[PDB]
């Protein structure tokens, strides 16, 4: 089994998520919608409006993702490790961190079923692109929830982010993490190759990220969208 | 400068 | 044929052909600004295409007692308020119409509102789909009990009979100027225009509209408003017990009822 | 006398 010090990691970090991750999206308000993916708005009195885009939906999405890192912030903020840190690596870290912890928890409202992610009372629906595969095969492996924890933890504490000057910490950290989540993996779970295959999405998620990002910075100089908190996150001036 | 350059995030981090 | 009419007969035709396209925008590009319900046998969804190719579409609630049941009729009154606006204005233009007493003029709008309007969305009625299709908006019908409905069994009806224009316009004409409306003073003037509209129309389809498909078509055309006109009086019943307990009408169609 | 009943008809009416 699992070390009492591993048992008190996985459950920080589980009532860390518990705690800022609204799953129902039920506090998620006042966003931007395309003026009168294709979109879903369900109403409290059983009313369906549905969005299909051209053959714009961008100022929406911003403020869904904005609404998504303010929640990341928050449960970076609740883990101990984190906050021991000096503020420039909080910062560094979020920043490097931000997208691909958005990913993972948006791939956990995600129904491979159906082709849509599935945020309380809305939904977005819609596989060569990138984005689309990885929703696809991080589904496929079926993770607990402690280990989106984990892969949460793992790609949070990367040392190697542009600016970190705790490195080597960072570095530890990230350590435990990690046999952390194989030790879970081994424990619980023929799986065999299973942190691996967690790994190896990470590095294709960190790799989605580069593309994404040289792509959102495009867009925005020509026609800008971003809110504040993105501009910031993507040194936007 | 970091700080600088991301005061909503900083903001943010302190609350 | 076509010019088995006589002179003052093509003269009304077409005064009143030349009153429906100046008043009846049928792309409804002018039609703006109206309310949306917010993010039930005519129940109906509503589609609205955007400039850029986007759709959005509302799919009403399901019947869960009421409070919602109505969720759309904001839009309806909206949109009702703007294609009587246009019938104001077909009325206007005709000189017979011009000439009555502003009274009379009063009285025979508040009498015909809703069939002219009804006339007019029938030609925008697509009768495959179970559709009407105003411009960049469409309403649909969901999911032959619809026929149950006297206003949709009219529509399908209606359009079976493939009318011209022409026809339409003269319909609207026949409505219009009806002797017998609450509150008509020039009634004797008013039944002999009624009569000189009937007669072309009569006349029109005589010289037009040779085939078996169309015997009786006047006739049916006739039965047609009178059915219209005992659907207006259910409907307005109706849109009354309505706007008592959820107001929902615009100052223009409080005045109308 | 409809025209005090009927304002909005009246002014459209006028125009
Ligand atoms: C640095 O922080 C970010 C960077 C991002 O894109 C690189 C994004 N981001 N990611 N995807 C987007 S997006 O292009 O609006 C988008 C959002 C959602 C979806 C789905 C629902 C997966 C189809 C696809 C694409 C943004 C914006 C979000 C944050 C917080
Ligand atoms: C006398 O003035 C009017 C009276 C009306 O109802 C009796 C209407 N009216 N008729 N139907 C409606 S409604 O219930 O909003 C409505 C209008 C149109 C439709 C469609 C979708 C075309 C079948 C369904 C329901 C109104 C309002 C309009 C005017 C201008």
């Amino acid at each position: 089994g699992l070390t009492e010090e591993q048992r008190m990691m996985i459950r920080e970090l589980m009532d860390a998520q518990m705690k800022t991750f609204d799953t129902t999206f039920s506090h998620f308000k006042n966003f931007r919608l395309p003026g009168v993916v294709s979109l879903q708005l369900r109403g409290e009195d059983g009313s369906v409006w549905n969005y299909k885009p051209p053959a714009s939906l961008l100022p929406h999405m911003a403020d869904m993702s904005t609404y998504m890192f303010k929640g990341i912030i928050s449960f970076a903020k609740v883990i101990s490790y984190f906050r021991d840190l000096p503020i420039e690596d909080q910062i560094s870290l979020l920043k490097g961190a931000a997208f691909e912890l958005c990913q993972l928890r948006f791939n956990t409202v995600f129904n491979a079923e159906t082709g849509t992610w599935e945020c309380g009372r809305l939904s977005y629906c819609l596989l060569l692109e990138p984005m689309l595969k990885f929703h696809y095969m991080l589904k496929k492996l079926q993770l607990h929830e402690e280990e989106y924890v984990l892969m949460q933890a793992i790609s949070l504490f990367s040392p190697d982010r542009p600016g970190v000057l705790q490195h080597r910490v960072v570095d530890q950290l990230q350590e435990q993490f990690a046999i952390t989540l194989k030790s879970y993996i081994e424990c619980n779970r023929a799986h065999r190759f299973l942190f691996l295959k967690i790994m190896a999405m990470l590095t294709e998620l960190r790799s989605i990220n580069a593309q994404h990002t040289q792509r959102l910075l495009r867009i925005q100089d020509i026609h800008p969208f971003a809110t504040p908190l993105m501009q910031e996150l993507f040194g936007i001036t | 400068s970091l700080t600088e350059r991301h005061k909503i995030l900083h903001r943010l981090l302190q609350e």
